[PDB]
């Protein structure tokens, strides 16, 4: 999904608000704060909901002007609570009654997701490999910086896990399949308009193709 | 009016009402979310990544565990975890520095880092870091050298990483618990690098 979540490469952005090792604070630093992830789990593990994936898509599907004005932990308070409401385990209802006021949710899913591919290839260390040349509207764990580019594998995964593409839109169609660490110059990324050396980007198998 | 954010009631309120839509219903177990709280405070830790950094520069064997088959070596400490189940570690040397970033989200080796902090969830984190991670790194205080190669991490898919930084000159004969001191979270995530007093 091309939403403003993509973030890496645009330019714009300010100084990072940090210093190196300076004071973080408590990890929470606010006592709801812990409650988004605690009820991530709660709806993967305990209820069996959703997929930690499904989360990361709802998230996406923030309407973008909303994504970008909130905080971290409060798009994960929204996305569990959009999903909750989705799966028909809460209503939006009983969520602004309790709330005492507006709880508005992401946005509905436009794409119903995709399998995961049934053409694919096991790649090695070293291989030359092209992202392949696809726009996927649902989720997908490929940032567009590296879409059609080219780079060499560094590593392949020695587990394999779901597609997705697929589960996190909740299909029964995700598979399984290895990811690849691909090392990818910077020049390849962003031309001359970069100070770095090198990315690498942890992409499925499914997302790959040979370069040639 | 337009681009206006849209009337919501304040977050603490929002937040609260999931838990107490979900609690009321049966669906959260007693003390689930407390227990996560404490995990997530107390368990979680940069200082197991910490002692980690510092076994591998004691004992060359480890280290080259630890950067073969990182899940491994972690495991060896009983450390994996959420967002910590296959771990690989990546080496700093005199011509490579790298940096981990998860540009779409967070993503972060949680149980040897801990959570991660709000400046590397920050939107100008994950836009530029990936672009132009010398210019960030040294407007963070940290400056890399043009003779080094920098190496950025997206963590895009189920990898979590850690880095492991050069061990600094004049540390020499120290302990474990003497190099840990000197490894923080952000020699882990790889924007710092290891000082030592004088
Ligand atoms: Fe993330
Ligand atoms: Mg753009």
């Amino acid at each position: 999904m091309d939403g403003v979540h993509d973030l890496a490469g645009v330019q714009g952005f300010g100084k990072v608000p940090h210093t190196v090792n300076a004071d973080i604070g408590p990890t929470f630093h606010a006592e709801w704060e812990h409650l988004p992830y605690s009820l991530m789990f709660a709806g993967v593990a305990e209820l069996g909901a959703f997929s930690v994936d499904e989360v990361r898509y709802v998230v996406e599907r923030m309407e973008p002007r909303h994504y970008m004005m909130t905080p971290y932990y409060e798009r994960y308070v929204i996305g569990v609570a959009t999903l909750m409401v989705e799966k028909g385990i809460l209503t939006q209802d009983e969520l602004e009654s309790l709330a005492g006021g507006p709880f508005p949710l992401s946005r509905p899913s436009e794409s119903e997701g995709r399998p995961a591919p049934v053409e694919t290839t096991t790649f090695e260390v070293g291989q030359r490999v092209r992202v392949r040349d696809e726009y996927v509207p649902g989720h997908i764990r490929m940032p567009a910086y590296c879409r059609g580019r080219v780079g060499t594998i560094s590593h392949r995964t020695t587990e394999k896990w779901p597609f997705p593409d697929a589960i996190g839109h909740g299909r029964n169609d995700a598979g399984e399949e290895p990811t690849y660490h691909v090392k990818f110059a910077a020049e390849e990324l962003f031309g001359s308009d970069t100070d770095g050396g090198s990315v690498v980007v942890d992409l499925f198998e499914g997302y790959l193709e040979p370069a040639a | 009016t337009e681009n206006a954010a849209p009337a919501q009631a304040p977050v603490s309120d929002r937040a609260w009402a999931l838990f107490r839509a979900l609690d009321g219903k049966g669906l959260v177990p007693d003390g689930y979310v407390e227990g996560w709280k404490k995990t997530f405070e107390e368990d979680f830790s940069p200082r197991r990544g910490a002692e980690l950094v510092a076994r591998a520069w004691t004992d060359p064997e480890f280290r080259q565990l630890l950067l073969t088959d990182g899940t491994a070596a972690v495991a060896q400490y009983g450390y994996l975890g959420p967002n910590g189940e296959y771990i690989v570690a990546v080496e700093d040397t005199p011509t490579l520095k790298n940096v981990i970033v998860c540009s779409l989200c967070s993503c972060t080796a949680w149980p040897i880092l801990g959570l991660p902090p709000t400046w590397y969830k920050s939107f100008e984190y994950r836009a530029r870091v990936v672009r132009e991670p010398r210019k960030v790194l040294s407007e963070m205080g940290t400056e890399i050298a043009s003779d080094i190669e920098i190496r950025v991490y997206d963590t895009t898919a189920e990898t979590r990483y850690m880095v492991l930084p050069q061990r600094p000159a004049g540390t020499e004969g120290w302990s474990q618990e003497q190099l840990q001191e000197i490894v923080t979270k952000d020699c882990l995530i790889g924007v710092a690098i290891p000082q030592v007093p004088t």
